[PDB]
């Protein structure tokens, strides 16, 4: 896919330059206070969501950007008979000129997004987007609380820590509860959709055996015992009495039809347990990822469904009851998974409120979920990095 | 850079409640990583390196054994963190033959040391050498460059430890991997001479220096056992001189069929990453323990974890 | 004076208890996640500054506080008839006891003159004399807290904040009382003020007393050269901005002098009054000079600093730059904001409180993690800290004082 390669930055904020050099996989950006980390993580979330009517509030003289696959775009902000005016110019010539006033009074009123959005559609930039998970996460969080998300929580931010400030559009808590809740509703829908299938599809499965010439049983038995004790069934989940009803019927009971049936079954068995497993994969993989971090609680889902945290002592609890550390890992594991939406994850310092096991594990617990997305994060942490120093960026800005 | 220094590790041991390994190097831990996930693939030890460890000092700065002597001692008495160390060249005798005073794993309260120089004298069983250049290799004359390599490699060790014991009398740990070359090897009826080549980019001195420590070493190296040959060849050293040897046995048996395809063969297998090498020797490694009673590990250091 | 000592938790939202015993210095807290150092730092920091109406939006059982010199303060929560009620029984017999119902409409009238519970909790709070110490809470969320405030405060005049921090994060939270920049700029003026007014009155007394010893005691190469370096010493000082013009009068003495006992008293006195006020320069600013040499420790490429000047009237306070330009402290980074306001909270100029700090290394460089707690207690405040953190980088070479927390989850 397009990741990004090479981030120039000439007098920005009238300061400082800065060429950065980046990795197509895990990107950790370190330097010291004031090297312009979070504002090189600004700089790359603009760009990538292809939002430029953000440079009207950047002071700065030429920013770079060049993709994997070769495109280049290059911004310039120029001053004429005292009006600044910015200039976007790509690898292709195509180019779009706009006034910072315009912009501004744009802002103040939240037609040249529109076009800047046309000129973007017609280019092919937005075709990955970019999860910024910015240093103020909590409070942020507590704050919306209390995509329309989003929408508020960016004008807010932008409020705060001026109007450069990117699209906050990382996984908030509750957005991930309503989509586990949504993929559960699906897989439950799915597995009605494939029992219906192989409903109908096992009458002529049995239809063909009867037109054709031990540890069966036992092997019946394991598959209806792991599939009653499945939490991922509520309904119709007496298969042991089903069971017992055939094998009794058998022992009081040779005909090659009921060898043939006795494979069918087994078979239809264990076809519905592939389907159940298959059509829970990714939010498993997801809980498992979060469990494994969690001491004293497990994340889990059960059936109306409920999605919380049981207690060792059966009880259950919303997620609003985690704590700060808790629910930042919730988040970043989510933004990593592949039921989060495929970007470019910016996070910037994701060690805060972290144990340093919990640092140790972070980067290594989301490259494992093989979502095949570029991260990049700026930290101040060295446990956050170890494990990782063949990917670590120093940045040394040249002051001016 | 970004770093814990000695104090802010010792502390972060503390505070952290994982069973702990300190190594070396990056390799150690990329190397002992598989080893451990071998018995166990869901283990929780975590690995850290004393190379990315700050030190105040001057002279601690670049001395790795040093960071992790200091660390064992300042927290002498930990359950939960282990050390590895390097045995280098001690206690050996070099009493006109090679002789090892230990012949089993070194342990003082967690810190232990590997069988052999370092780490990488695990991988030097003729088993794992040759499976793993059998499965890294060019694919041209592979299983005759393998038969040969495995009549030479019985031999070849007393050459590669003499070479390591030249290399350390004189002090110029550095000089044989950059002075021999695979061309320079030549190779006989299961022996090798690594004939001293007119013209060598180095000064004279250091190369006559090197071939009289090699030639006052190697008979003493010879009278020594091959087991206890096999371990005193330096680690980084080691890799290297197979890598060459391999590229001379490669090209002086598959040069009568195609001299120039030989030849790129044996280049290519001398350009071949370090990295490379070491990844393919711990692969092959990691497979052959259990299956051989003569593959060596750490069972004490795995025991303890 | 008084110091925490104990703190007993019992059934913190019904499922596990906790007991930590503190030392009276300084106590690096750490433990796991979600393992209760937040909610550990919000009971100490309310019953510290005695708001005990905060207890009321705390589901637990019983809460035991025992401070140094014995005081032992116990919160219980019970539950009769449904009726949640919330009883603080101190150690003397005092005792108050109010419903939860009535605390939780005195709060949402106060989102919408103090009511009866306030003025029962105030008086019950006064007569026992349970705020002799305050405690200043450092929040984990100051950082955006402070750009929120900076859009729209004190360490006593903090309502909107705490207010809506409350809001925010649910209303156990304690007063946001960590002072800002701005309280610390307004109160190194008033100290460099105040130490201004104490040197006039030195200077005065001095003046006279020498005056009365040279008359009464009037009826050598060495001397000169050290008054001549004692003269030197004072011109060269930032504290002489308004006189600097004692190398003149050194002149025209020697001047005198040397054109010609008795004049070897005279000498000696003036070396005396010379290192007197010199001695009285450096105690009257030590604690000022104490605390910006622990700032300047930090800045790389400015420092704070102080400065007069005869033609205007007002000692400016601020930053100055190697060029020589001066900049207000707003100018800072967050991170070395977050160096000011903790290492003033730590320094004698300061109220004598508990330095309650949740997250000392948010946005610090690991540089500086390293420092922080050496430079807080190189100030000799005498202050007790506790500082909730993640970061070894804090915490290395204070392993003594280390204390973990692990909660007992209890089944039920
Ligand atoms: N208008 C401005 N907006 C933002 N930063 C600015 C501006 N003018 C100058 N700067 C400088 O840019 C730096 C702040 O940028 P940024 O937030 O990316 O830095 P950082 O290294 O991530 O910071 P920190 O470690 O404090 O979080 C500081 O050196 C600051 O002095
Ligand atoms: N309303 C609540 N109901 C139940 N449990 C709660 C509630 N609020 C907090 N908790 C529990 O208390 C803990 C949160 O407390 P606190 O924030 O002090 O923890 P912490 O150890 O400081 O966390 P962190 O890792 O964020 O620093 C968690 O175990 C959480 O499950």
């Amino acid at each position: 896919i397009r990741t990004i390669s090479k981030i120039e930055l000439s007098k920005i904020h009238n300061r400082y330059n800065l060429t950065v050099d980046f990795f197509n996989d895990l990107n950790v950006i370190h330097g010291k206070n004031g090297a312009g980390k979070s504002t090189l993580i600004h700089v790359i979330a603009n760009i990538v969501n292809g939002d430029f009517i953000r440079f009207a509030f950047l002071i700065f003289e030429e920013i770079k950007a060049t993709y994997s696959d070769g495109l280049k775009i290059v911004i310039r902000r120029d001053k004429i008979d005292e009006q600044s005016f910015i200039s976007v110019t790509l690898s292709n010539g195509k180019y779009i000129k706009f006034a910072v006033g315009e912009a501004m009074a744009t802002v103040r009123e939240i037609m040249l997004a529109m076009d800047i959005d046309k000129f973007v559609k017609e280019n092919e930039l937005q075709k990955v987007r970019a999860s910024y998970f910015p240093a103020f996460r909590t409070m942020l969080e507590a704050w919306s609380s209390s995509s329309f998300y989003n929408r508020k929580a960016s004008a807010f931010a932008r409020e705060l820590f001026g109007q450069f400030l990117p699209s906050i559009n990382y996984p908030s808590p509750m957005e991930i509860e309503d989509r586990l809740r949504e993929e559960i509703r699906r897989a439950q829908l799915g597995i009605a959709a494939y029992e219906s299938r192989t409903f109908s599809e096992s009458f002529v499965k049995v239809f063909s055996a009867l037109f054709d010439n031990g540890e069966l049983l036992k092997e019946i038995e394991g598959l209806a015992i792991a599939q009653d004790s499945s939490i991922k069934n509520g309904y119709y989940a007496e298969y042991s009495k089903v069971y017992e009803e055939i094998r009794s019927l058998i022992n009081r009971n040779v005909e090659n039809s009921v060898s043939g049936a006795l494979v069918v079954y087994r078979d239809a068995l264990r076809d519905r347990q592939d389907y159940q497993e298959k059509a829970f994969s990714e939010i498993d993989n997801y809980m498992s990822s979060v469990n494994s971090f969690l001491e004293d609680k497990e994340m889990a889902y059960d059936f109306y469904p409920k999605v919380g945290l049981k207690f060792p002592d059966g009880s259950w609890s919303p997620i609003r009851v985690l704590s700060s550390g808790e629910r930042q890992l919730l988040t970043m594991l989510y933004a990593a998974s592949k039921m989060g939406d495929d970007a470019i994850v910016l996070i910037d310092q994701p060690e805060i409120s972290l144990h340093i096991d919990w640092q140790e594990d972070l980067l290594k617990r989301m490259l494992s979920q093989l979502s095949g997305r570029q991260i990049i994060v700026c930290t101040h942490s060295p446990s956050i990095a170890t494990g990782y120093e063949d990917f670590m960026i120093n940045i040394s800005p040249e002051f001016i | 850079s970004c770093a814990y220094t000695i104090d802010s590790y010792i502390t972060l041991l503390t505070m952290s409640s994982k069973k702990r390994l300190l190594v070396e190097g990056r390799h150690d831990r990329s190397h002992l990583y598989q080893l451990i996930y071998k018995f166990n693939p869901a283990s929780k030890v975590k690995i850290d390196t004393a190379q990315d460890i700050k030190a105040s000092d001057k002279a601690m700065s670049k001395n790795n054994r040093l960071k992790i002597e200091t660390i064992h001692s300042k927290v002498k008495g930990k359950d939960n963190i282990s050390f590895l160390c390097d045995r280098a060249f001690r206690e050996f005798a070099f009493n006109d033959q090679i002789e090892d005073l230990l012949n089993s794993h070194y342990c003082d309260d967690s810190l232990y040391w590997t069988l052999g120089h370092s780490l990488e004298n695990y991988f030097f069983n003729p088993s794992i050498i040759i499976d793993a250049f059998q499965f890294l290799s060019p694919s041209e004359y592979k299983y005759k460059a393998i038969e040969l390599f495995s009549e030479l490699i019985s031999s070849s060790f007393a050459v590669l430890a003499a070479v390591s014991l030249a290399a350390k009398d004189i002090d110029k740990a550095g000089l044989p991997a950059a002075l021999i070359d695979w061309k320079d090897i030549v190779i006989n009826d299961g022996t090798i001479k690594l004939i001293r080549r007119d013209s060598y980019d180095i000064d004279s001195a250091c190369v006559d220096s090197f071939f009289n420590a090699f030639d006052a070493v190697l008979p003493r190296v010879i009278a020594s056992d091959v087991g206890i040959c096999s371990r005193v060849v330096r680690g980084h050293t080691g890799i290297l001189l197979l890598q060459k040897l391999f590229s001379a046995c490669l090209y002086y048996v598959g040069r009568e069929d195609d001299a120039l395809q030989a030849d790129s063969s044996a280049n290519y297998f001398c350009n071949l990453s370090e990295l490379s090498l070491t990844t393919a020797l711990a692969e092959s490694w990691v497979r052959k323990i259990g299956v051989l009673e003569d593959v060596y590990f750490p069972d004490s250091l795995l025991k303890n974890i």
